[PDB]
C-alpha cells in the first residue's frame, strides 16, 4: 500500500501526547483530588484508568494501525452492519470545533492583553468594575473578583446578554484571536502530517517548559506547601461514595479520548508492524503524569493565594475555565515578574489546547480523505472550507452572548453522543469483529497476542466502564443552566439534536446497509457482519 | 502435556502431490499460531509455512510459494499442509513447530514426518550375515555382523536377537548409492556367548513388506 | 532472506570446560527475536533460549546467552556430556524465518585405536552373483579415520561403501564401517582380501585379512 506514514516515530508518538493533554489536566485533575480525599483519589482515578480506559486507549490505537485506514472506512471493513458509527464519530469532531477552539482564542486573548506592565485584570477601579467588587475571590455570587469582571464584563461582556437569544455585538478583537487561531491550524497541517507531524514539536513541549517554569515559582512562593496539603492530603472517606467512582471513571474517558477517531487517524499512517502496545502505555502514561505534574503548579499557586492573599480555598480552588483565566492570573498578578507568568501561562494555555484542536481536525480530513478521494486529492483545499465553516460559525461565538452559545456545545455538540458511539465501538470489536481476531489481527503486528487481562477488559468491564458513566450521567441530568440564567426549553431540544444527530447514523446505517443489499435475514446480517480483511 | 505429532508423508514421484497432518493436543490449538520447519538430509533446518491461529495470516517460504497450502482445523486441532508439483529438493523430515510470541520462538516440536521424493523405486533388502574368518578366532571378545544391503526407500529396522541385546551392537546410518540404501550393524560378544548363545539378525522394512531374520552361523 | 551462519562448524571440547558459539547475521537482527535450538543426535529440535539470553523451562542455569545487532552468541559455563547436541540459531523479526548452520557440540576423550575386524563375502550373497566385503572398524578416537583395500596384494580403490557412526553416548567414541563389494566372478578370482585402516595411533595401520580358502 503506498500510504503515508510518519516522518518520524517522535511525530507519532507528540501527536498524541498533544492531542491528550489539554486543558482538562491543568484544571479538571487537580480539583478532582482535591474535592475527593486528595491522594485517596488516586485509587479509584488508577483503578477506572486501569481496567477502563488503557484497555479502550489500546484498542484504537491498534486498531487505526492495523486496518490503515481512517474513521469512516475503518469501520466499513472491520462491521459493516455498523459503518455507521465512523460517521457519527466524525461530525461529534466536526461539533466540537465550533467551541473548543474558543477557548484558545480566549487565551490568545488574554496572551495579547498581557502585554503591559499593570496587567488589567488586577484593580478594580477600571472602566468595566462594578461597585459590587472585590479584589480576589469570594462566596457571594453579587460580588466578584477584579479578575472576574475583567473576564464577563472587558473580555467576554456577558453582562450584555440576556440570553442565548441575545447574542449581540459581534467582538472583533476575539474574532480576529479565533482568526489566529484557525490560520494557526491550516498552516501547521494543510500539507499533511508531513508538517503537522513537526508542528507538534513546539505545541506538546513548550507546555512542559512552562510547568517547569511556573512548577519552580509555584512551590518557592509563601504558603506553596499549604496548597500541595489540600491537594493530596488523603481522607478515604470518599472511595466509598460512589459519586467519586464515577468521577475517576468519567475523567478517565475524557482525559485520553478513546473511540474518538483521532488516536484512529494518528495511527493510521503508522508502519504496520511498529510496537502499539509500548505507544498505548507510554502515551497513556505521560498524560496523567502531566495532569499530577499540573495539581502541584495550580495547588502551589492556589495555597499561595490563600496564606498570602487571604482567601477562602474553597473559593479559589475551581475547576473549569474560571480557574486558567480568572483564579490562577490574579495570582500572577501579585507575584514580581508577573508580566513574564502571565505570557508563559496564556501561551501555554494556546498550546495546550493546539494539539488537541490538531486531532479533532485530523479526524475528519482522514476519515474523508480515507472515503471520498476528491477530498483525499484535494486536501490542500479541502481543509480551507471546512475551517472557514468554522470561522463563520464561530462568529456566533464571538459576539457578546458568544458564552451561551457555546454553553450549550459543550454540553450537547458531543456529550451522550460519543459515550453511546463508542459503547458501539467495543461491542462491536470485542463482540462481533471478535477478539479471536482482534488478537490474532495484534499477534501478526506487534508479534504477540494481548494479554488475558486486555482480552477482559475490551469484552466486558469497558461496556460496563462506559455503561456505568451514562447511566450515573443521565441519573444527575439537570435542565441547562449559567448562573441564574434557565436556558429555554427550545434551546434544549435543539441541543438534542445536535446530540441525536450523531448517534442516529448508527442504526440510520444499520438499517440503510441491510435494506441495501440481497438475501434472506441471516444471509443479511452474515453479509454484513462478515468483514472485507476475512 | 503440550505434544504435537506429524503424520502422512513418505515416498512421491516428482511432480506428485502429498497432504501432510499435525495432530495437536495439550492446549488450546485455537489460540497458538503454527508453523512448518524441514530438515533435508544434510541435516539443515529450513521453515516452510506459518499460519496464524485464526488462519488468516499465512507466511510463506519463497521456496514452497505458490505450491504448498498450509490450512488449519481449529475444530478437530489439526494442522495441515497440502503439497504440489513436488520436487526432489522438498525431500525432508517435516516438523509441526508450536511458536504464536514471535520473542519466545517456537514453544514445542513434533516428533516429524519424513518426505521422500524420488523418481526411484521401491526394493527390499537382502539381509547377509556376517560370520567371520573361520581362522585365528584367537581373541577374547568376537564381532560378528549383519549387511542389509540394496534398499529403498529408507528405514530399516535392524535389532540384534529380537531386541534383547543392546551392548556391543553399533548399526550403522545407511548410505545412499546409485538410489540403493546399504546398512550393516555389528554386534560384539563374549566368546562365552556365541556360539553357545543365538544370535540373529532382526531386519525390518515396512515399506515393502519385509520382515527378514537371519541368523549368524559359523564358518 | 536473512542468511545466518554460526561458527565453529565442529567443536570437540572435554567436560567441565567452557564453550562459546557465535551466530551472524547478513542482515541486522533485533535483539528481542533471536532464539537457540537443542537438538540431539535423532530427536526434536527443542526450544532453548528465547529472545537472546531467557533460558526455556527445563535448560539448565549452566548456560547463557548474549548478543546485539548482527553478532550473538550462546555460552555454556561448564559442560557435561549430557550436552553433546547440534545448536541451532533463529531469527524471527522477518519473513522468511530462518535457522543458522549450527554448530556440532561433540565430546572430548582420551584416545583410542580401533578394533579392526574383517568379514568375507556371505554364503547366501555369494549365490546371488554378488560379493561384499565388510570391515568393521569400532571404538575410536578421533572421528577422522582412513581404510584401505587390497584384494590379493594391489589396492583397489573403488566400490567402496564407507558409514561413520554419530559419536557413542556412553564412551564419546566413535565406529565405522567399509564395505567393498564385488561380482561373484571378481571375487572368485582371488584369494587375499585385506582390510588396513590407518589411525593416528599408530603409523603403521592396523591390519585385517584373509584367504578365499581356508
Ligand atoms: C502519576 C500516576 C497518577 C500515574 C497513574 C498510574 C497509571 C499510569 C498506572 C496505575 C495502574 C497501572 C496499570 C495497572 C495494571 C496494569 C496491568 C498490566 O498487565 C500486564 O502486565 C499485561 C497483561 C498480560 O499481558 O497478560 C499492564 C499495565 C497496567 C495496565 C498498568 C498500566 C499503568 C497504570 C494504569
Ligand atoms: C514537570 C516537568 C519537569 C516535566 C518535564 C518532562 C518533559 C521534559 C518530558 C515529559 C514528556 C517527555 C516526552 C514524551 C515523549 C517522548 C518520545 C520519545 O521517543 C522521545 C522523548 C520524548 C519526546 C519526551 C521528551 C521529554 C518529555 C517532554
Ligand atoms: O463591544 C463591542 C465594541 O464596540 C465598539 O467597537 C467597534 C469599533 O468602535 C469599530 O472600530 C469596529 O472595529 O467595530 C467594533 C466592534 O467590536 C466599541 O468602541 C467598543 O468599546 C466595544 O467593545
Ligand atoms: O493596556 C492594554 C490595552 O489593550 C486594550 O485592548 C486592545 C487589545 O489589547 C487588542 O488585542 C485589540 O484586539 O483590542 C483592544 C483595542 O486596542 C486597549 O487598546 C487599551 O484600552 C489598553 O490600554
Ligand atoms: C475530536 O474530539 C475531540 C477533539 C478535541 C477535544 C475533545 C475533548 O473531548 C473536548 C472536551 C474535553 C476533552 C477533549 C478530549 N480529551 C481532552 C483529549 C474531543
Ligand atoms: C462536514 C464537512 C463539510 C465541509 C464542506 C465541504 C466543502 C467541499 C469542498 C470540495
Ligand atoms: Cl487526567
Ligand atoms: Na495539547
Ligand atoms: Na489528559
Amino acid at each position: 500500500d503506498e500510504r503515508e506514514t510518519w516522518s518520524g516515530k517522535v511525530d507519532f508518538l507528540l501527536s498524541v501526547i498533544g492531542f491528550a493533554v489539554d486543558l482538562a489536566n491543568v484544571w479538571r485533575f487537580p480539583y478532582l483530588c482535591y474535592k475527593n480525599g486528595g491522594g485517596a483519589f488516586l485509587v479509584p482515578y488508577g483503578i477506572m484508568l486501569a481496567v477502563g480506559g488503557i484497555p479502550l486507549f489500546y484498542m484504537e490505537l491498534a486498531l487505526g494501525q492495523h486496518n490503515r485506514k481512517g474513521a469512516i472506512t475503518c469501520w466499513g471493513r472491520l462491521v459493516p452492519l455498523f459503518k455507521g458509527i465512523g460517521y457519527a464519530v466524525v461530525l461529534i469532531a466536526f461539533y466540537v470545533g465550533f467551541y473548543y477552539n474558543v477557548i484558545i482564542a480566549w487565551s490568545l486573548r488574554f496572551f495579547f492583553a498581557s502585554f503591559t506592565n499593570s496587567l488589567p485584570w488586577t484593580s478594580c477601579n477600571n472602566i468595566w468594575n462594578t461597585p459590587n467588587c472585590r479584589p480576589f475571590e469570594g462566596h457571594v455570587e453579587g460580588f466578584q473578583s477584579a479578575a472576574s469582571e475583567y473576564f464577563n464584563r472587558y473580555i467576554l461582556e456577558l453582562n450584555r446578554s440576556e440570553g442565548i437569544h441575545d447574542l449581540g455585538a459581534i467582538k472583533w478583537d476575539m474574532a480576529l484571536c479565533l482568526l489566529i487561531v484557525y490560520l494557526i491550524c491550516y498552516f501547521s497541517l494543510w500539507k499533511g502530517i508531513s508538517t503537522s507531524g513537526k508542528v507538534v514539536w513546539f505545541t506538546a513541549l513548550f507546555p512542559y517548559a512552562v510547568l517547569l517554569i511556573l512548577l519552580i515559582r509555584g512551590l518557592t512562593l509563601p504558603g506553596s506547601f499549604l496548597g500541595i496539603q489540600y491537594y493530596l492530603t488523603p481522607n478515604f472517606s470518599a472511595i466509598y461514595k460512589a459519586e467519586v467512582w464515577v468521577d475517576a471513571a468519567t475523567q478517565v474517558f475524557f482525559s485520553l479520548g478513546p473511540g474518538f477517531g483521532v488516536l484512529l487517524a494518528y495511527a493510521s499512517y503508522n508502519k504496520y508492524h511498529n510496537n502499539v502496545y509500548k505507544d498505548a502505555l507510554l502515551t497513556s502514561f505521560i498524560n496523567s503524569a502531566t495532569s499530577f505534574i499540573a495539581g502541584f503548579v495550580i495547588f502551589s499557586v492556589l495555597g499561595y493565594m490563600a496564606h498570602t492573599l487571604g482567601v477562602r480555598i474553597e473559593d479559589v480552588a475551581t475547576e473549569g475555565p474560571g480557574l486558567v483565566f480568572v483564579v490562577y492570573p490574579a495570582a500572577i498578578a501579585t507575584m514580581p515578574a508577573s508580566t513574564f507568568w502571565a505570557l508563559i501561562f496564556f501561551m501555554m494555555l494556546a498550546t495546550l489546547g493546539l494539539d488537541s484542536s490538531f486531532g479533532g481536525m485530523e479526524a475528519i480530513i482522514t476519515a474523508l480523505s480515507d472515503e471520498f478521494p476528491k477530498i483525499k486529492r484535494n486536501r490542500e483545499l479541502f481543509v480551507a472550507g471546512l475551517f472557514s465553516l468554522y470561522f463563520v460559525v464561530g462568529l456566533a461565538s464571538c459576539t457578546q452572548g458568544g458564552f451561551y452559545f457555546l454553553h450549550l456545545l459543550d454540553r450537547y455538540a458531543a456529550g451522550y453522543s460519543i459515550l453511546v458511539a463508542v459503547f458501539f465501538e467495543a461491542i462491536a470489536v470485542s463482540w462481533i469483529y471478535g477478539t479471536n481476531r482482534f488478537s490474532e489481527d495484534i499477534r501478526d503486528m506487534i508479534g504477540f497476542p494481548p494479554g488475558r487481562y486486555w482480552q477482559v477488559c475490551w469484552r466486558f468491564v469497558a461496556p460496563i466502564f462506559l455503561l456505568f458513566i451514562t447511566v450515573y450521567g443521565l441519573i444527575g441530568y439537570e435542565p441547562l443552566t449559567y448562573a441564574d440564567y434557565v436556558y429555554p426549553s427550545w434551546a434544549n431540544a435543539l441541543g438534542w439534536c445536535i446530540a441525536g444527530s450523531s448517534v442516529v447514523m448508527i442504526p440510520a446505517v444499520a438499517i440503510f446497509k441491510l435494506l441495501s443489499t440481497p438475501g434472506s435475514l441471516r444471509q443479511r446480517f452474515t453479509i454484513l457482519t462478515t468483514p472485507w480483511r476475512d | 502435556e503440550v505434544q504435537l505429532v506429524e503424520s502422512g508423508g513418505g515416498l512421491v514421484k516428482p511432480g506428485g502431490s502429498l497432504k501432510l497432518s499435525c495432530a495437536a493436543s495439550g492446549f488450546t490449538f485455537s489460540s497458538y499460531a503454527m508453523s512448518w520447519v524441514r530438515q533435508s538430509p544434510e541435516k539443515r533446518l529450513e521453515w516452510v509455512a506459518e499460519i496464524s491461529s485464526g488462519g488468516r495470516y499465512i507466511y510463506y517460504s519463497d521456496t514452497v510459494t505458490g505450491r504448498f497450502t498450509i490450512s488449519r482445523d481449529n475444530a478437530r486441532n489439526i494442522l495441515h499442509l497440502e503439497m504440489s508439483s513436488l520436487r526432489s529438493e522438498d525431500t525432508a523430515m517435516y516438523y509441526c513447530a508450536r511458536g504464536e510470541v514471535r520473542q519466545r520462538g517456537f514453544d514445542y516440536w513434533g516428533q516429524g514426518t519424513t518426505l521422500t521424493v524420488s523418481s526411484a523405486k521401491t526394493t527390499a533388502p537382502s539381509v547377509y550375515p556376517l560370520a567371520p574368518v573361520c581362522g585365528d578366532t584367537t581373541g577374547s571378545s568376537v564381532t560378528l555382523g549383519c549387511l542389509v544391503k540394496g534398499y529403498f526407500p529408507e528405514p530399516v529396522t535392524l535389532t540384534w536377537n529380537s531386541g534383547s541385546l543392546s551392548s556391543g551392537v553399533h548399526t550403522f546410518p545407511a548410505v545412499l548409492q546409485s538410489d540403493l540404501y546399504t546398512l550393516s550393524s555389528s554386534v560384539t560378544v563374549t566368546s562365552s556367548t556365541w556360539p553357545s548363545q543365538s544370535i540373529t539378525c532382526n531386519v525390518a522394512h515396512p515399506a515393502s513388506s519385509t520382515k527378514v531374520d537371519k541368523k549368524i552361523e559359523p564358518r | 532472506e536473512n542468511v545466518l551462519t554460526q561458527s565453529p562448524a565442529i567443536m570437540s571440547t572435554s567436560p567441565g570446560e567452557k564453550v562459546t558459539m557465535t551466530c551472524r547475521a547478513s542482515s541486522s537482527v533485533g535483539s528481542s527475536y533471536l532464539h537457540w535450538y537443542q537438538q540431539k543426535s535423532g530427536a526434536s529440535p527443542k526450544l532453548w533460549i528465547y529472545s537472546t539470553s531467557n533460558l526455556a523451562s527445563g535448560v539448565p542455569a549452566r548456560f547463557s546467552g548474549s548478543g546485539s545487532g548482527t553478532s550473538y552468541s550462546l555460552t555454556i559455563s561448564s559442560v557435561e556430556a549430557e550436552d553433546a547436541a547440534t545448536y541451532y540459531c533463529q531469527q524471527f523479526s522477518g519473513y522468511p524465518l530462518t535457522f543458522g548452520s549450527g554448530t556440532k557440540l561433540e565430546m572430548k576423550r582420551a584416545d583410542a585405536a580401533p578394533t579392526v575386524s574383517i568379514f568375507p563375502p556371505s554364503s547366501e550373497q555369494l549365490t546371488s552373483g554378488g560379493a561384499s566385503v565388510v570391515c568393521f572398524l569400532n571404538n575410536f578416537y578421533p572421528k577422522d579415520i582412513n581404510v584401505k583395500w587390497k584384494i590379493d596384494g594391489s589396492e583397489r580403490q573403488n566400490g567402496v561403501l564407507n558409514s561413520w557412526t554419530d559419536q557413542d553416548s556412553k564412551d564419546s567414541t566413535y565406529s565405522m564401517s567399509s564395505t567393498l563389494t564385488l561380482t561373484k566372478d571378481e571375487y572368485e578370482r582371488h584369494n587375499s582380501y585385506t582390510c588396513e585402516a590407518t589411525h593416528k595411533t599408530s603409523t603403521s595401520p592396523i591390519v585385517k585379512s584373509f584367504n578365499r580358502n581356508e
